[PDB]
């Protein structure tokens, strides 16, 4: 009854084609974001999924009303009846609002004309990853949003006190990454259609090491140690040490292709590539070590090369591991 | 015929579907029940599950009372878009589907007292966080939470139609699970607090236990057979260096392929699972059996084996290694003990 | 004459209430159904579903649409279907479906003078059918389409197959790469939910899996590797490097045969018929390798210290040359008789 | 401005787009032609193919005659939804897209006599049933059938705009085939029967021949080299038992991997392709080489090879196996003969 | 203020005919276009396409939308684009595309006092380019984006790049993990079809594939395996098991290297530059294994009967120690000069 009359009075003569204060001042929009979950990080596509409750608040003097009712708590029905900012996410690869069982949107109008607009979003956001330190890499994946058509002279966004909120991180789908922290910034980006106020959230992410230690580092280390068993086998066992030497190289070839299967086909050398390549050099050199020993003893000090290899090979791999892990875990 | 057209016209004449029933006067109470027509597959990679439901909602709306030759109007689902319905959404819902074939899979029924029945057929994809430390002997409680998106608990409250246990019903033949068992469901309700107010949330937890049969056949048995195969080389003579080297290297490489192929089903989690520990210990047993032979070969003096016609005076011939003799007992015993400890650790818990 | 048709159609839709079924408040409206199956494909054991494309026709009578003076059956533009009441037909086991929309929505409306409506739709549906894979790949599957009214109970609507057993056509022309449709069956019953009893039509197909693919892919490679492992029994006991390498690789090769087969099937918690064969063939290659280790141990372990004799390695090898081929054929005899 | 607005308003005033032109007077005759902008990839596994077309239709509507400053009204696509258009659909289509980026890719043109031109950009995914017995040297005629969905041949008939061979035109640069050659298209017309009457069908068959280049590189050449590799062991001395056994076993393992991996992109058909026959015979040649050596090894009297010093008359030494000497000729000859028969059989089909 | 603006905008749309283009029945309307590229991703050789995100802006003058008295460029809510004529621009090679719709449809309409309309869209399009992979992975592709009017011919509409060479921005900020964008250029031309001549704008990029990924994954593993097959040349000819195991493993390893690369590419019928190298490395490791068989046959097959000597077994091994590293270096010298 009375609420129907108020709603009809607000929309009588209302033109939702016009931004509030269209020729007076810019529209100030206060934005909030509640992160329900930061989904998986897709390194191959350089993207991540984030589920947010995106809240916007502005003032529309055309929506003022006087009554005992201090606020109109409404569903999504009136969202298309009033003016709504054309907020979009600038690095969104693919985004979708939710529609089950109804459009997950909220509209609340106060008697002073203040409008609160909230909706639930899932966003596949672009995040360019520098994988040089992979799998010990750290990233700060952004999430930028602005107005699509209204420049800085027409729409201005502004972070509130509790800008970005994150819930129970333990329920998130960050399998290989840990959420470290977030920052929210404001800037003006100049395009060809004008200057736009762009709001960004950066999510710092550190890769968890455990998966690639199990998947690659431990298998590659064991094949390197496997190649050292040849050094303690009698040099007269030509088929035994040749088969042992060549199968480790074959296995190290198989591990190399598996290691990069989870990455984009970047053309620089990651920390994973360096470890695999050095492990390739160790298994390669062990077979060459026996070939030299076999040639100089049978197919003929050099004869004592096995005793040297029993120490030099384990010490060089320990030394390389000490340098490799220190440089990539504490250095640059 | 026109009698019912005038009733429907009168119901919508002056009706405002922007306003909930009892607005400014009371709290809209929505009765809810779920009929699970199928419990779809659980996706380990996405940590989510699929579920096809009849999502039934019921509430009172005095604006839709009528008097006519019928007590219930069983109307086309086109009518539901003209009236206020609850804005229920799934809190942990991912991309869900409202079925539209061949028509919107919704029903609306209006009784003469104003009570509304509003059910829809939905394919719901909901997040199910998983702790895979016990995989493949893990169990999960996959939640399904829903409530009003826009109306706080002072405006819309949800209740179950019947006793909470009997308000979520699963069809007898609806199980679409392949590697899980539906032990049962727990039904509850509560309040969720946000920055925009307090909201009623309705919760259902489905309890799923993974079935280990697939992983026994494809992972555990090949691992166990590989470890048994690696201990075969203990019984060969110490002079069969190429033969006993092929035993050790092939089984080590086989365990390497098994370990890498084992996690292809799982999401790339950063912790070790129960299967990873079994494979790691199997790797240690296989690796040690090759390391055992290297120690045996280090103490092998002569390059020729016993010719079969000479008595060893305990030319001369190498003796049977004491390391080989002890490994014939120690390795099967330790691996048998590990299996006892491993299975009792996880099957009992 | 064309102006008379336009006037007649406008008269039908004037005062028509799309919210009300025919005979609203009266006897249930009877809906007759026919299906012309265009194709069946994508029968997935991984997803436990099949994809079905069909021409789906519904046949009911709406007395509000009776017209006189036109001795013709009015075929109208399919957009008129949005101005008429149509049954809320849905498929219960439907996972993902769509009405084709090229070039326009593949929908037919044909009115008849007495008020009969023919409503046709070209539908591609991916329906669910859980498959018992215990006898896979020598299994027969039964996959159904459950047709039901969503909002109307048996008091408001009744389904029936129009034409009896001839309601569904085109099944005999369906060609599946991996299946042959043994038969199809039409069922009409009622299903009760908490909201009432609803009419249901069930169309079911019995699918028998062709085994010709799996002979080339799984069975023959497994048989040949098992036969290959018997070559060791003709090699001398002292050739340890040769017989171990032959025995080890065949054991390894069996895993390679199994992993490829595993990758193309769902996570099944029970043993399939194909699993029994692979595990049977793995035992034979494993025992053939264990046969040499026993032979090697007898000669080199128990030699210096001084059913076959179990002391002459030549006897054990010659015993193996007969028993191993004979037992494997016995296993194949029992296996193929039980699953055929 | 207002001159052309008044014309369009007059045309649509009293116009019923539910009624086909000539309903109750004649048959609506629709002239059709197709311009193929790209013949997209063929999917063997799904037995389908993709095609991108400018699908053009033309028919006469006497309700749309006009007189004005222009003889042809080139209007945007939203006018097409205001008038009657044919309900054309593709009989063998699976999932077709009518593109609408950035606007509906449709054009409507009305001439003063009432003739309408109505073209749309479509991406059709159509069924192409395949017989793969001759794979990978097979050829297929992929059909593209279309016609009216609801109107029978007594109401709507379709005809080609020009000579039927010239009414389907493929663009010179429009070829997205990777492993097929488009050799041409045959264009025909016919009548189909259904439960609702007789319908005109317009048919196009696209004649595709598979390009064998990929399968020669990835399957045929590795198989031929494995067979040649397996016969290398015939030239090794009969006392190299571990060496020649590794030759036989590894080549069999390689042939098993090749045989299993060679049907990855094909539907799981129940028959044998030409590739499957080639791999079977290649497997038999590889398998028989290891059987050949086992026969040779069964008659090796001595475990030691020739020492390089002692004369061999005709201590004692084994002689070169007669089975080996015949195998060094028979095996290469029988494989060469099989290839001559195999390639003459299928390259001539 | 706001009353006048609302009065003005309502005046523009009153009597506006969206069915008629600007200057309908008169001169062609000139439409200028600017593109700001957000990113390029999913450059797929398997699917022969690339995915492009861009801000697609169109510039034209509609004198029916001229307004006076308001010294402002009116940015209206993007739903007004449904009430205005806009060019029917389409992308000929566009396989699949969408306008982004979060939080609203990513669309902009900005009016100007003289009647000029700025219409921007944020579009992600998967456009097809057929790639010539004969030089893969050292290939240089050229992927385009055809921009055309569908229903309006050059008599009705004209296209041009607004800003000439500056019409497309953001190309220098694109980071493709596998390619580097060497150059982009803009082309304007007309295309003739059976229905008329239509204006076409063409934007094309030249993508040069990076080689560093393939050095680590395909080239270095092949070189190391080829070098390790030469180790058998320093092994004693008596060690048949050692040299056959070394020879067989490298041949088997080369196949495994090729299968991993094979599975991530389309089924093109020609030989790629990577295939030429892998075939070359296969020949080298195959001939090394064949080198021992010749050595084995000379010592044992012809020894009792009794440029390298071809009768001295050790002479052949010495010859192979020099020729194989030399010829492989010659093969690498020719291969890399031809493709770099
Ligand atoms: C190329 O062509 C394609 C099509 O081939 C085209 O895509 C189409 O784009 C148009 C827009 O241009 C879409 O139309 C709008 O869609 C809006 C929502 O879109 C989202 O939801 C879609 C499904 O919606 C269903 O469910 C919701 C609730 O969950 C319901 O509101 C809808 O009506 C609809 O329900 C029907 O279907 C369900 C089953 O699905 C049934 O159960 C139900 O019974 C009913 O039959 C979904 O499909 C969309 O996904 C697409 O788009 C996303 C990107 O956004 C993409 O990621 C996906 O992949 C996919 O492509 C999407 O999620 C909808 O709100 C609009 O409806 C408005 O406006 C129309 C205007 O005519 C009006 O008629 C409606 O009543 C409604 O009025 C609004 O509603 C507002 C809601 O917030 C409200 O605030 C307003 O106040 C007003 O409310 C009403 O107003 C009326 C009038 O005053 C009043 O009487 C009422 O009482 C009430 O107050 C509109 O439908 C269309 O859906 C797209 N189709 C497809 C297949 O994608 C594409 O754009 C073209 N491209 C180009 C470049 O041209
Ligand atoms: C795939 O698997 C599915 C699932 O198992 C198979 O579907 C089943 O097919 C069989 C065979 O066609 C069905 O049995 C038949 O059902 C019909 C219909 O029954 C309904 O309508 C009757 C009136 O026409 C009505 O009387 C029935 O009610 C009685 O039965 C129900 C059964 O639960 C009982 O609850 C009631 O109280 C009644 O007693 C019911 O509403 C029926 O007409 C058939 O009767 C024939 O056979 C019986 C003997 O069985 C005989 O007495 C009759 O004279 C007559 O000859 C028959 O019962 C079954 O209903 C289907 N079930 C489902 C769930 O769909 C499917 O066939 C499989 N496919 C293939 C290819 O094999
Ligand atoms: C993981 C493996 C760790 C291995 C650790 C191995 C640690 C270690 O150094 O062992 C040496 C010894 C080797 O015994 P093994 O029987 O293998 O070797 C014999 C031994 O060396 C004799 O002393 C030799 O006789 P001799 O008098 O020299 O003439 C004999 O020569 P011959 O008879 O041919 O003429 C050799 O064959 O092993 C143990 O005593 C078992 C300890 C427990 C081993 C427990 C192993 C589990
Ligand atoms: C798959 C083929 C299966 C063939 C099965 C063939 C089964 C079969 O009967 O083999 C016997 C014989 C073995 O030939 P092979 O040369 O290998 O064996 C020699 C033969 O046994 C001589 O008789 C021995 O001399 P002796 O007199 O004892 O002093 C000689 O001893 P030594 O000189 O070494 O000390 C042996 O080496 O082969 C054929 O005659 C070729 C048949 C056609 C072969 C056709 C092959 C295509
Ligand atoms: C997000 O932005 C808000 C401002 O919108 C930041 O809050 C400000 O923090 C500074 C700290 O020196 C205070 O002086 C301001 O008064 C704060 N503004 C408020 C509360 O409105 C907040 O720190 C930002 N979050 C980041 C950068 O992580
Ligand atoms: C070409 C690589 C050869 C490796 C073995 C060399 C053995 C002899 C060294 C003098
Ligand atoms: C790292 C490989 C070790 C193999 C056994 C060595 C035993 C040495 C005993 C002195
Ligand atoms: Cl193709």
């Amino acid at each position: 009854g009375d609420v129907t009359v108020i709603l009809n009075n607000l929309l009588e003569g209302y033109d939702n084609k016009l931004r509030p204060d269209i020729g007076v001042k810019p529209t100030l929009i206060h934005t909030d974001m509640y992160v329900n979950s930061i989904g998986p990080v897709n390194a191959i596509n350089m993207e991540y999924t984030i589920d947010i409750f995106f809240a916007q608040t502005w003032y529309d003097r055309r929506l003022k009303f006087n009554s005992t009712i201090k606020v109109l708590r409404l569903n999504s029905n009136m969202v298309g009846k009033i003016w709504i900012p054309d907020t979009f996410f600038r690095n969104s690869k693919k985004a979708d609002a939710h529609w089950i069982t109804t459009p997950n949107r909220m509209l609340r109008i106060w008697n002073d004309g203040r409008v609160l607009y909230t909706l639930r979003l899932t966003i596949d956001a672009e995040c360019q990853l520098q994988l040089h330190n992979f799998p010990m890499d750290e990233h700060s994946c952004p999430l930028e949003f602005s107005s699509y058509g209204y420049p800085r002279e027409e729409i201005v966004y502004q972070w509130k006190r509790s800008s970005v909120e994150v819930g129970d991180t333990r329920s998130w789908r960050l399998y290989q990454f840990s959420f470290v922290g977030l920052r929210n910034t404001t800037e003006v980006v100049k395009t060809t259609s004008g200057d736009y106020v762009v709001m960004s959230v950066y999510f710092d992410l550190s890769r968890r090491m455990g998966y690639f230690t199990i998947q690659t580092y431990i298998p590659c280390t064991l094949i390197v140690v496997l190649s050292w068993v040849s050094f303690w086998i009698n040099k007269d066992a030509v088929p035994a040490r040749t088969s042992l030497g060549i199968t480790t190289v074959l296995t190290m070839t198989t591990l190399s292709t598996i290691a990069r299967k989870s990455l984009p086909k970047v053309s620089y050398v990651t920390a994973m590539d360096l470890f695999v390549s050095v492990c390739f050099i160790f298994v390669f050199s062990a077979l060459v070590e026996y070939g030299t020993l076999h040639y100089f003893v049978s197919n003929r000090r050099i004869a004592k090369m096995d005793s040297y290899a029993r120490i030099f090979f384990p010490t060089a791999f320990c030394l390389f591991n000490l340098v490799y892990w220190v440089s990539y875990l504490y250095l640059g | 015929t026109t009698v019912f057209t005038r009733i429907l016209d009168r119901l919508l004449d002056g009706y405002d579907n922007r306003l909930r029933p009892g607005l400014g006067e009371r709290v809209t109470e929505v009765k809810t029940d779920i009929f699970v027509t199928s419990f779809g597959p659980v996706s380990d990679h996405d940590m989510e599950y699929t579920i096809d439901v009849f999502f039934r909602q019921s509430w009172k709306d005095e604006r839709l009372k009528f008097k006519g030759p019928m007590t219930v109007l069983r109307l086309n689902n086109l009518m539901a878009s003209k009236i206020w319905t609850p804005d229920t959404f799934f809190h942990n819902g991912k991309k869900s589907v409202a079925h539209n074939m061949t028509m919107p899979n919704k029903l609306l029924r209006i009784t003469e007292d104003g009570t509304l029945l509003y059910t829809m057929r939905l394919t719901v994809r909901a997040e199910c966080p998983m702790h895979l430390e016990d995989f493949p002997m893990d169990a999960h409680a996959c939640p399904l939470k829903f409530g009003s998106y826009a109306y706080t608990r002072a405006e819309v409250v949800y209740e179950w139609t019947r006793e909470p246990a009997r308000s979520v019903v699963v069809a007898e033949d609806g199980s679409r699970l392949n590697q899980y068992d539906l032990l049962g469901q727990t039904v509850d309700s509560g309040i969720v607090q946000s920055s925009t107010g307090e909201y009623v949330v309705m919760t259902t937890h489905f309890h799923l236990k993974r079935k280990i049969g697939y992983f026994v056949i494809q992972t555990y048995l090949p691992c166990i057979m590989t470890v048994i195969l690696s201990q075969v080389s203990f019984w060969l003579n110490r002079e069969s260096v190429p033969a006993r080297t092929v035993f050790g290297v092939t089984t080590v490489l086989t365990m390497t392929t098994l370990s890498i192929s084992a996690r292809n089903s799982l999401p790339k989690v950063a912790y070790a699972t129960a299967m990873d520990w079994f494979i790691a210990v199997c790797y240690a047993f296989v690796f040690s059996a090759l390391i055992e032979f290297a120690t045996v070969n280090y103490f092998t003096k002569r390059g020729y084996a016993w010719d079969g016609k000479s008595v060893v005076p305990e030319k001369t011939f190498n003796s049977v290694s004491k390391i080989d003799r002890l490994s014939r007992i120690a390795f099967p015993l330790l691996f048998g003990i590990f299996n006892l400890v491993y299975w009792a650790t996880y099957l009992n818990r | 004459n064309m102006s008379f048709v336009k006037e007649t159609v406008d008269k039908l839709l004037k005062g028509y209430d799309i919210r009300l079924r025919p005979d609203f408040g009266g006897p249930p409206v009877c809906v007759g159904m026919n299906i012309d199956i265009a194709s069946i494909d994508m029968v997935s054991e991984v997803n436990m579903d099949y994809t079905l494309t069909m021409y789906f026709q519904q046949y009911w009578r709406d007395k509000r649409l009776a017209y006189s003076g036109i001795p013709l059956n009015l075929t109208l533009d399919n957009r008129v279907a949005d101005q008429l009441w149509v049954p809320d037909t849905y498929f219960l086991n439907d996972k993902k479906s769509f009405v084709h929309g090229v070039t326009v929505k593949n929908r037919m409306i044909r009115l008849h003078p007495d008020g009969t409506v023919l409503y046709g739709l070209r539908i591609t549906t991916t329906a669910a059918c859980m498959m018992d894979l215990r006898r896979y790949p020598l299994d027969e599957q039964n996959c159904t389409l459950e047709i039901e009214s969503y909002g109307y109970t048996t008091d408001d609507i009744e389904f029936y197959w129009r034409g009896g057993d001839k309601a569904v056509t085109g099944v005999e022309r369906i060609e599946l790469p991996q299946f042959s449709i043994v038969e199809h069956r039409l069922v009409s019953r009622n299903v009760v939910f908490a909201t009432g009893a609803y009419p249901r039509l069930s169309l079911s197909f019995r699918l028998k899996r062709n085994i010709g693919y799996f002979i080339l892919q799984t069975y023959m490679p497994s048989i040949l590797i098992t036969i290959l492992s018997w070559v060791s029994f003709w090699i001398n006991y002292d050739a340890s490097a040769a017989r171990v390498a032959l025995g080890i690789t065949t054991v390894l090769t069996m895993t390679t045969i199994n992993t490829h087969l595993r990758e193309t099937l769902p996570k099944i918690p029970y043993v399939k018929a194909i699993d029994m064969y692979l595990m049977g063939c793995f035992v034979f290659v494993f025992l053939a390798l264990l046969e040499y280790a026993f032979v090697n141990y007898i000669f080199f372990g128990r030699g210096p210290q001084r059913i076959p004799d179990l002391t002459d390695v030549n006897a054990i090898d010659r015993w193996s040359r007969i028993v191993f081929p004979f037992t494997f054929s016995l296993f194949n005899l029992v296996y193929w008789l039980y699953y055929v």
